[PDB]
RNA sequence: AAAAUUUAAAUUUUUUUUUUUUU
């Protein structure tokens, strides 16, 4: 299972940069354009960047917390490649780099960032908690995928909605669904994270003695162009100008300089796409109690 | 194993040591052992360290790290806990080793876990861990001994309060200075081999390549104790034997064993 | 709420130290000759590691085998005994390794000069012994005396630390203690220039410090691979006025 | 008896005379020359007179 | 069950659709290819049935000839064992 | 948890309960499996102790790694229904296995050919109000009968007899040992630990041979 | 009158002509005039070395020899190969150094010698003559595009190993000289490898031949005639 | 009927389908022929691995089986001599439950097989005929049948049935069953009524199915 | 309104006539049957033709089949001596090229090419069970060095159905508005490969663009615009 | 036969035949992957005509040939060869299995009866 | 004043599920 392209191609792209040039048709520092559609379940959307499509899932059920911290509930998140969004990958390699390239970062970006009250799936401390899920399906990769779950997840989280719950004791009162509402969830910040993409046009040499820099940094590497690239970043913020994450886990040389300087394009790019969020998730849902209104009309 | 060697040395190693006036590879004594290095109490964040290194470059560090427990709730007071560099953990040569050595110290059969004992109903689980770094030997003779000066090199925090638990049930109290030496009498492992009529000491890998077959006896106490089991090093040239040759190395081991235990004593 | 004292209001650490200040900081070349040509020990504070490096050599099997350049692999031994609470279960393929294990090679695809090594194999092995915080830049520390403990074939020095941040003030070279206590950045830094290696950031930081916090860290990492340097050269020294 | 055999001469063209021969004549020859080899691993070798000097010097198994 | 169609070529003097019962025999286990499982409890009860037919076609008939016997080959071991 | 299995859900747990010179005995099988080519069924009771373990045989199988001389030998301890030893504890027996075996099989005979074999501790009782260490004898000559059953060769009916968590393992009609192996007992105990070992041994292998040559 | 070395140091991890050394990442200088060789990289002036090792400044040519490293192999030198592997029809073999060295089928002395010319049906033995892990004289031949060499036996002299014991060194340590088999007192013969590798053997007649049965080439017999006395001798 | 499929949607894959029935919605991948591993060829016919994803959970063996049937029906579909020596991965997502997982696997099956039959016709393979699957439950109190029904009314279904034919000369002729997957309480009596619809049903299917087809794939083809 | 067909359908014509049989169709080798087993539209090849036809179904795809006399575009991959390890695709099989099919065929004459270059040569001979094996330089070149290596340029990735419409049609009107604009060269790969070289990379991005777009949307007679605009695209500048 | 290549061709080893017809199967499951395996190098088919080889031409996948050992070879495989006029291609299935049996219509070509078909297979004489 | 003189670089597959480290 191994990618094939020519060394020809390969200093074509990278001429390309050399004149400033791009195959996708966006800027350098140009991001794609999202389109987010929810299912009808709560929890349920449709991710897609042109030609990179995600599909996450978020449900929850019933289980004791753990020893560890008793007072708080349980989460957690899958993205188990399939074969399907590629032919390059394993059926579920959970032990593959690239892999856990993807993992880690939404472990981070996620759950030791804490986006989500876990405190809040507490329902009786010790005794009956939440288990919430978090399952991530690729469908067909141009790359982007670790920003494109950074999103999906976030989106999903914001559309659940968990059901009514009364205690006494053992008799823990699960409730009708349709009698009693189901309830959304606690989101402390929204984090979104940004891939960079790495391009020596020169030897190692020039990286490294040549003081002069000269290294090109691009947003969201198509397929074609994230296969020849040198470096490999991450950054994540969130609207309240904090700094999730940042991971440059090596690969190509690059100065502290450029990294803040890419820092701040990434903030003016992710706000806007944030509240883009913001409105759909309000429309649709206006969209749903504007159907509730053409429903209990309709009744 | 290890190595891959040739044929032709095979017969005349298999030859040499075979000798009726047997002779090492070294030539050293037939019951002599190999020159080594002893290192301990280095690792200042342990209840005691060890760091041991052999002559054809072998390398183990055994940890001890203590926590206290209740003695009546657990059974095994004490754990053994290997690793050897380069391999999995579903391997033979782990698995056998790791499980022997939990065998050699048994809480009371050359462990005198009295001397461990805490209170009435406590007490202190401790943890032989071990990083081996290289071997080119069957190992096990070798860890032994790095273990024994680990309980030669670990203190332990004074109790305060008393030890009755059952009525009072008091939860027990440490000095955060004071440290006393775990007084123990560890155990000694040899590893054995025989060629034809002959019984070498300290098997070096060569010497281990080419015997019909070896034992490993256990020492503890100033005398000879179980576990005791015969043992293959090679698969290539595995040999019967008669019991008097079993029976002969046992003395054999015991007539030169407390000096090497009192080289080793020796502080 | 924390019972004990951060950093103090006159300038001092837990140790005392200032927040510029690193370390006890030692290394040591061809520390097991009858192991490998690659041999370095470090300790870096209580951060106590074992290096060892293999090659450039035969595979295994002739799948993992190129035509072009070398590979490279990185085993990480995290030992149970290497914090002060004992931790129960293995680590061997912990998912917080593996990201390590990754790491390392993308920091160090691009030292070795690859393709004067084709058809061979090179190995970095790793014992943690005794852990202090800081410890992911003590690594790469560890990894540069080892390349040139055999004398591989690179470009350069390669440094590595973890710097924190409580609340206004940058800490070189925290601890554990402080570890857990605040906001850290490790940085990845190779030999003088201003170029990075690593860079990795779990904590939340505030974005208008960052680009303080990363002027920090140079004159600290500067200070490594000086100190890595000369203690080589005193080394180096040692061999050639007694071999000849 | 299946054994290898040399062939000198001083002149290319020496050769180029007694290979095309040979080569008519019995087909399984190599010829080497400083400018033309044919058929390295063939029974019968027509080759000049350092060729087998310089491949004297480093041993070929040829010989 | 397992039912297969048979060629002309294959044979020894000492369509044509046959059906077995008792699959065994490594043999039968790779060439028969439109088969039946069935559960049924003895009174004419039925827990499930399971067709994958991928060799011959299935009769109306070769069903009821297997449920023919089906409920034999249970019903005995029902009152085999007595349990 | 495991996700490649039915493990139940997991905050259950199983059932719990609290209290409210003797004769060993044998019945040997073989052939029996036809999976294998070497089959052998060890029925064993004695005292308070009844024991019933497979020995599976599969070779010789190819050898996917490279060039050998000779035969090389696999050997798998697996537990069967009630009673649980530990995994180490395992493995350490399966060392102990091979080492005989070495002294045994004609490898010589079977260059490039693997040997398997599966040892299934399927049930034992032990009613009686170093646990392994009392099922060690019957293994090997639960082994040998297998490996008569593929018809390996094989240079002795060898055995191992047992005298008080001592297992000592013979050939030559006792006149040579080639497996040793001893827990705690008393100390010097060695000569008597000689006999009543070899005797077993002296009674175990006739038994064996019974099985095979009446058949 | 001992057994061991038992000798104790409890409390520590460890026990704690002039020429230019320089490092990695160190400039040399930036002369334009001089030549780059090896240990050496650069930017168009900067003279930047790879290593630990030393200066070679030869006449206009700057290189970098090191002090830590494998065995570099060069052409006609007189070593010892360890069996790896069989191939096609050819062999691998361990030198000690970085890679295998290669070996051709045809590239070994054959019993009974030339008369004994080529067959197919010899790939049908390879593994007669030779197999795993055996030990030879070596005569390095020439080599590859990378730096990986091979060998062959052309001589009587070169051939695989009896009569004795192996022993290995570092690579340093041994001095080049114009010759390499040597005769010792105790009629035994060192044949030191360069690359490291010593095997001690009774001196053969064709070693006294050197100073003054052609069928046993792939033999795993020894001199059955061996005594202790040089047995004993071969030790010290 | 209130079913809809999407043809060609993926696009680094060679056939891919969106098959939407009235509440489930499945996505099937095929990529194919390609180049297989070593412990998976044949020298002569096919070689065929199947992944399916659930919406909810990981892979485990509730969804291990429900491959394995589906192994069984594709595997006369395929020209299987046509590519020896090589491998068609193909790859099945549930995106929508549309039924109870922990009590049902029932639509799933009757969606992934309607799935996986049309993202071979983008993928373009040497088959055999044409499929069908509908699923079909018998209500335990109304002891009435319903073919495709829902899942409050699995809930008072007393069995439950998948059924998959084999459909030849204008899709016309039961060419063979392919799959009938009973479960469930069920006698003698209901078995042949039980296929009675599903013996028109699914025709009545494929009769939609055979115009979708060439609606979707004749713009793609050229004139 | 065609002769489209599904896999499983009823055959159209008689069986007593001679007929060439096109790809799609499958005959039984078990059964003697002749069956068409892909999905698409027939184009039976109308008479005259010797009193012998010959049927084809239209199918689509894009995992190309390798099969003989056919116009491929190849990466160089591997040296295994004496034949070349190059592929065609990725993901697939790989193909072996001899090292002496070549228009210069000389066996004491080792060629130059290395690892990772694209060159163009013709399926030579390959059956459906074998490696398959391909020529640049072949006999039905008739001694024709019109394949080869090929120089930088760049190459992108169609469906078949549409690269034979690159080579077999003229009314595909592709190369006509690329032709009114620059001057360039372009190889053909039924593998569905476009290998172009132009003079200029800019005009190359404009190549590209066009490319990805027009078979995108795979509809011939709207490239008119839709070429051009991209041109603006560049002459943005 | 288990794998054509270009250069070679690999079956597995099932029934070996004795000396004074009398035979010894092996009974083991190749579906395992179990059996020992061996190697034909495609010169080694026959001596006649054995530079310019044509594989395809003699053989087909998992098809019965009497075939004489050379040698031992490696632990993985065998050297194998067919070079003999007796020696060769004993049985095969038409299309390989995808249609009816096949019988050698020389010792040097093959036919079958129903179909009217015949292919190249260095078949063994009969 | 002629005459002529030198090379040679390596090919086709063996492995065990994810906790869990001190506000």
């Amino acid at each position: 299972k191994d990618i094939e392209i020519s060394a020809s191609e390969s200093k074509f792209i990278l001429e390309a940069l050399r004149q400033n040039y791009r195959l996708d048709g966006r800027s350098f520092d140009q991001f794609r354009d999202v389109e987010i559609t929810f299912g009808k379940e709560f929890g349920d959307v449709s991710v897609k960047m042109g030609n990179t499509k995600v599909h996450c899932r978020i449900s929850c059920q019933i289980a004791q917390p753990y020893e560890d911290r008793p007072f708080e509930g349980l989460f957690v998140i899958s993205t188990e490649i399939s074969p399907m969004a590629g032919s390059q990958f394993e059926n579920g390699n959970i032990t593959g780099e690239d892999e856990v390239l993807c993992s880690r970062i939404i472990e981070k970006s996620v759950r030791r960032s804490g986006a989500l009250d876990v405190e809040g799936l507490c329902i009786v401390a010790g005794s009956k908690c939440w288990a919430v899920r978090a399952d991530v399906h690729f469908l067909d990769c141009d790359g982007g995928f670790i920003d494109a779950s950074c999103i999906a997840v976030m989106a999903g989280l914001m559309h659940f909605k968990k059901p009514d719950i009364t205690v006494h004791g053992e008799q823990i009162i699960v409730h009708p669904v349709n009698e009693r509402e189901p309830v959304p969830l606690g989101i402390l910040h929204i984090p979104i994270c940004v891939t960079f993409s790495f391009f020596n046009p020169q030897d190692t040499e020039e990286n490294i003695k040549g003081e002069t820099n000269s290294e090109i940094s691009i947003i969201d590497a198509t397929l074609k162009e994230e296969l020849l690239r040198d470096g490999v970043l991450t950054v994540t913020l969130n609207k309240n100008r904090e700094v999730v994450q940042v991971s440059k886990a090596g690969g190509l040389p690059m100065d502290a300089l450029t990294l803040m300087k890419c820092c701040h394009e990434a903030y003016s790019i992710i706000e806007k796409i944030t509240d883009q969020i913001l409105q759909l998730l309000k429309e649709d849902s206006e969209k749903r109690n504007k159907y509730a209104a053409m429903l209990t009309s309709e009744n | 194993g290890h190595m891959s060697l040739s044929v032709a040395e095979k017969s005349y190693l298999y030859d040499s040591l075979a000798s009726t006036p047997s002779i090492r590879p070294d030539g050293r004594l037939p019951h002599q052992f190999r020159p080594i290095e002893i290192f301990t109490d280095f690792l200042p964040s342990s209840n005691g360290s060890s760091r041991i290194i052999a002559s054809d470059g072998s390398e183990c560090i055994v940890s001890i790290k203590s926590k206290v427990v209740d003695h009546h709730v657990e059974n095994e007071l004490l754990q053994v806990d290997v690793d050897i560099a380069g391999q999995r953990d579903d391997a033979l040569v782990v698995e056998t080793i790791t499980s022997l050595l939990n065998k050699v110290l048994k809480s009371g059969s050359g462990v005198d876990s009295s001397k461990l004992q805490l209170t009435k109903k406590y007490s202190f689980k401790i943890f032989v861990d071990v990083l081996v770094i290289s071997s080119h030997s069957h190992p096990i003779s070798l860890i032994s001994f790095a273990i024994y000066s680990a309980l030669n090199s670990t203190y332990l925090p004074k109790l305060i309060s008393a030890f009755d638990d059952l009525e009072v049930e008091e939860l027990p109290t440490f000095h955060d200075y004071d440290m006393v030496k775990l007084d123990i009498n560890p155990p000694l492992v040899f590893i054995l081999a025989v060629v034809g009529n002959n019984m070498l000491l300290d098997p070096a890998a060569n010497e281990s390549e080419v015997a019909n077959n070896g034992l490993i006896i256990s020492w503890s106490n100033g005398k000879i104790t179980s576990p005791i089991r015969s043992v293959a090093l090679n698969d290539s040239n595995v040999k019967s034997f008669k019991p008097h040759l079993l029976k002969q190395g046992l003395a054999m081991v015991e007539k030169y064993a407390p000096d090497v235990v009192r080289s080793l004593e020796n502080l | 709420m924390s019972r004990l004292e951060i950093y103090s209001p006159e300038g001092l650490r837990l140790d005392g130290r200032r927040w510029n200040e690193l370390r006890r900081f030692e290394s040591s070349i061809n520390t097991h000759p009858h192991a490998a040509d690659g041999s370095s020990y470090m300790e870096q504070g209580n951060n106590k590691i074992i290096t060892l490096v293999k090659g450039p050599k035969e595979p295994r099997l002739k799948s993992q085998m190129d035509t072009s350049k070398a590979l490279l692999n990185v085993s990480v031994n995290i030992t149970k005994f290497s914090k002060f609470e004992r931790s129960k279960s293995s680590h061997k393929n912990e998912r917080r390794v593996l990201e390590i294990q990754t790491s390392l090679v993308r920091m160090f695809e691009k030292n070795v000069m690859l393709n004067i090594y084709p058809r061979t194999v090179i190995d970095i092995e790793i014992h943690v012994l005794e852990q202090d915080g800081g410890i992911m830049g003590s690594l790469i520390n560890g990894i540069t005396l080892a390349l040139i403990d055999a004398g591989i074939s690179m470009f350069d020095y390669i440094s590595g630390i973890s710097v924190g941040l409580y609340d206004t003030t940058p800490l070189l070279d925290t601890n554990s203690l402080e570890e857990n206590a605040m906001s850290t950045v490790t940085l990845g830094v190779v030999g003088k220039s201003e170029k990075l290696s690593l860079l990795l950031v779990e904590d939340k930081i505030p974005l208008d410090r960052l680009e303080n916090v990363l002027a920090i860290g140079i004159a600290g990492a500067h200070r490594v691979r000086d100190l890595m340097d000369e203690e080589l050269r005193k080394h180096a020294q040692k061999r050639v006025s007694n071999a000849s | 008896n299946k054994q290898r055999v040399i062939y000198t001469s001083p002149i290319k063209a020496l050769s180029n005379q007694k290979y095309r021969e040979l080569l008519a004549e019995f087909g399984d020859v190599g010829l080497m020359t400083g400018d033309i080899t044919i058929n390295p691993d063939a029974g019968c070798l027509v080759m000049t007179t350092e060729i087998l000097r310089s491949m004297l010097y480093r041993g070929s198994e040829v010989m | 069950y397992g039912i297969v169609e048979l060629d002309p070529e294959c044979q020894l003097q000492n369509l044509n659709t046959v059906l077995i019962a008792d699959l065994d025999t490594e043999a039968e286990e790779t060439s028969i290819h439109s088969t039946i499982s069935i559960l049924a409890a003895p009174s004419g009860n039925y827990k499930q049935l399971t067709l994958m037919g991928g060799g011959a076609k299935i009769t109306p008939e070769m069903i009821k000839r297997s449920l023919l016997l089906s409920r034999v080959r249970a019903d005995d071991l029902s009152t085999r064992f007595n349990i | 948890q495991d996700r490649r299995r039915l493990l139940g859900p997991a905050a259950a747990k199983p059932m719990a309960f609290s209290n409210t010179e003797s004769e060993q005995e044998l019945s040997l099988h073989t052939g029996f499996i036809e999976n294998c080519n070497g089959s052998a069924l060890v029925e064993a009771r004695s005292l308070g102790h009844q024991t019933s373990l497979i020995s599976a045989v599969y070779g010789p199988r190819s050898i996917r790694g490279s060039f050998t001389s000779q035969g090389t030998i696999s050997i798998q301890l697996k537990n069967g229904l009630l009673e649980k030893y530990n995994t180490n504890e395992l493995k350490e027996v399966s060392s102990f296995l091979m080492g005989i075996f070495n002294s045994v099989v004609n490898l010589s005979r079977y260059p490039k050919s693997g040997i398997d074999i599966f040892v299934y501790l399927t049930y034992d009782k032990d009613l009686t109000n170093s646990q392994i260490s009392s099922l060690i004898p019957h293994c090997i000559t639960s082994i040998t009968l297998a490996l008569a059953d593929a018809g390996i060769e094989l240079v002795d009916m060898a055995g191992a007899g047992e005298a008080n968590g001592t297992v000592v393992s013979f050939i030559k009609n006792g006149e040579e040992i080639v497996g040793f192996w001893k827990d705690d007992g008393d100390d010097e105990d060695l000569l008597e630990c000689l006999d009543r070992c070899k005797e077993q041994y002296n009674r175990y292998r006739d038994l064996m041979i019974s099985c095979l040559m009446n058949q | 009158s001992e057994v061991i070395t038992i000798t104790k140091r409890n409390g520590a991890f460890q026990n704690s002509s002039d020429s230019q050394i320089v490092t990695p990442g160190e400039l040399v200088t930036d002369d334009p005039i001089w030549m780059r060789g090896h240990g050496t990289y650069f930017l168009d002036n900067m003279t930047y070395s790879s290593v630990a090792g030393t200066v070679s400044r030869v006449n206009r040519l700057l290189s970098v020899i090191p002090l830590k490293g494998r065995y570099a192999p060069e052409t006609g030198d007189h070593v010892v190969g360890r069996i790896a592997e069989v191939g096609n029809k050819r062999w691998k073999v361990d030198i000690g150094g970085k890679q295998h060295a290669v070996l051709m089928l045809g590239s070994v002395n054959l019993p009974g010698g030339i008369l004994r010319r080529k067959s197919e049906s010899d790939e049908l033995q390879m593994r007669s003559f030779l197999k795993e892990g055996d030990l030879l004289n070596a005569e390095v031949q020439s080599l590859f595009q990378d730096g990986s060499a091979s060998l062959h036996t052309r001589s009587l002299k070169y051939g695989k190993l009896r009569n004795g014991m192996f022993c290995q060194v570092p690579s340093s340590l041994i001095v080049r000289a114009k010759n390499h088999t040597h005769n010792l007192p105790g009629n035994i013969t060192v044949v030191l490898g360069v690359n490291g590798y010593i095997w001690l053997r009774k001196t053969s007649q064709m070693d006294l031949a050197r100073d003054t049965s052609s069928w046993q080439i792939y033999s795993d017999e020894n001199d059955p005639s061996i005594s202790n006395n040089i047995r004993q001798a071969i030790c010290r | 009927m209130s079913v809809q499929a999407e043809i060609g949607i993926l696009d680094h894959v060679d056939g891919s389908s969106e098959f939407v029935s009235q509440d489930t919605k499945v996505i099937c991948s095929v990529t194919g022929p390609i180049e297989p591993k070593a412990r998976q060829e044949l020298p002569t016919q096919l070689a065929l691995e199947i992944i399916v994803r659930p919406a909810k959970g990981v892979a485990t063996t509730r969804e291990k089986v429900l491959e394995d049937k589906l192994r069984a029906v594709l595997t006369p579909l395929i020209t299987r001599h046509c590519y020896p020596r090589q491998l068609c991965q193909i790859t099945c997502q549930i995106l929508e439950s549309g039924e109870d997982e922990a009590e049902f696997s029932l639509r799933e099956l009757s969606c992934c097989i309607n799935a996986a039959f049309l993202a071979l016709v983008d993928a373009g393979i040497a088959l055999n005929s044409m499929c069908a699957s509908i699923p079909i439950a018998i209500i335990k109190d109304t002891s009435d049948i319903i073919v495709d029904p829902t899942a409050e009314q699995l809930k008072i279904s007393l069995s439950v049935h998948t059924l998959a034919l084999e459909f030849v000369n204008g899709g016309k002729v039961v060419k063979n069953v392919l799959l009938l997957d009973s479960n469930g309480d069920f006698n003698e009596d209901q078995l042949f009524s039980l296929l009675e619809l599903g013996e028109q049903k699914c025709q009545e299917l494929v009769t939609n199915i055979r115009r979708i087809i060439q609606d979707n794939i004749s713009p793609r083809l050229v004139v | 309104m065609s002769t489209f067909i599904f896999p499983g359908d009823s055959f159209p014509v008689d069986p007593t006539t001679p007929v060439k049989l096109g790809p799609g169709i499958y005959c039984d080798p078990n059964t003697q049957e002749i069956r068409p087993v892909n999905t698409g539209v027939l184009h039976v090849s109308a008479k005259g033709k010797s009193g012998v036809q010959t049927a084809y179904i239209d199918y689509s795809s894009k995992r190309y089949i390798p099969s003989v006399n056919d116009f491929v575009i190849g990466v160089i991959i591997g040296t295994f001596s004496d034949s070349y390890k190059v592929s065609l695709q990725n993901f697939s099989s790989s193909v072996s090229l001899s090292y002496m099919a070549f228009p210069n065929a000389s066996k004491k004459n080792r060629p130059t090419l290395q690892v990772g270059d694209l060159v163009y040569a013709r399926v030579c001979t390959a059956e459906k069970e074998l490696e398959a094996e391909i020529e640049c330089f072949d006999s039905t070149t008739g001694r024709d060095a019109g394949f080869g290596i090929l120089e930088d340029g760049m190459i992108i990735d169609v469906n078949l159905n549409f690269a034979r419409q690159l080579l077999f049609n003229n009314d595909f009107p592709l190369l006509k508005v690329l032709a009114a604009h620059t001057k360039f060269e372009v190889a053909i790969g039924l593998n569905g490969k476009i290998w172009v070289k132009c003079e200029e990379l800019s005009n190359t991005l404009a190549c590209y663009r066009t490319i990805m777009e027009c078979c995108q949307k795979n509809d011939t007679a709207a490239f008119k615009d839709i070429a051009k605009r991209q041109f603006k695209e560049i002459l943005t500048v | 036969v288990t794998r054509l290549s270009l250069q070679r061709a690999n079956v597995e080893i099932l029934a070996v035949e004795d000396k004074p017809a009398t035979f010894s199967v092996s009974q083991a499951s190749s579906d395992l992957g179990e059996t020992f395996r061996g190697i034909i190098r495609s010169q080694d088919v026959r001596s006649t005509d054995r530079d310019r080889v044509k594989v395809i031409e003699c053989f087909k996948p998992g098809d019965i040939v009497r075939a004489q050992v050379l040698s031992l070879g490696d632990g993985t495989n065998y050297y194998l060869t067919t070079a003999r006029n007796d020696l060769g291609v004993v049985f095969a299935r038409a299309a390989n299995g995808a249609g009816g049996l096949m019988y050698a219509t020389d010792w040097q070509m093959m036919t079958s009866p129903v179909t009217g078909a015949t292919e190249k297979r260095k078949c063994a004489k009969p």
